[PDB]
């Protein structure tokens, strides 16, 4: 029971467990019932964004790295092809959500400066 | 159509 909050994805009620054995991480997400179940690395994400505490949906979203390797945007216009990935995942907590999100923050900034 | 709207609720804030 270390590091979880309660995470609906894809509009299913089930809890999120952040994984920090590793390096890169692991952020597995097992339905409240059980039968759906998802893992996603933290490590992948890039940034970090969510709805304000006013708002009456308290929502999540996470941002993945951007491909600065192959895709190419311009010299003066930003011409690229592909998309960055976005994940979003609906809380029924501010103070649940708000604990995903600061851990979130850590985990890509320590990882983000070491390198 | 709310599918657009769900990036603005997490874009801005």
């Amino acid at each position: 029971p270390s590091h979880s909050g309660a995470a609906i994805f894809e509009k299913v009620s089930g809890i999120i467990a952040i994984n920090e054995d590793v390096s890169p991480a692991e952020l597995t997400w097992r339905s409240t019932d059980g039968d759906k179940v998802h893992t996603v690395v933290l490590s992948t994400i890039d940034k970090l964004q969510a709805t304000p505490a006013s708002s009456e949906k308290m929502m999540l979203r996470l941002i993945g790295k951007v491909d600065e390797s192959k895709k190419r945007k311009d010299n003066e216009g930003n011409e690229v092809v592909p998309k960055p990935q976005r994940h979003m995942f609906s809380f029924n907590n501010r103070t649940v959500m708000d604990n995903i999100k600061m851990t979130l923050q850590q985990i890509i900034s320590r990882y983000k400066d070491a390198d | 159509d709310l599918d657009e709207s769900w990036d603005y609720i997490f874009e801005t804030t």
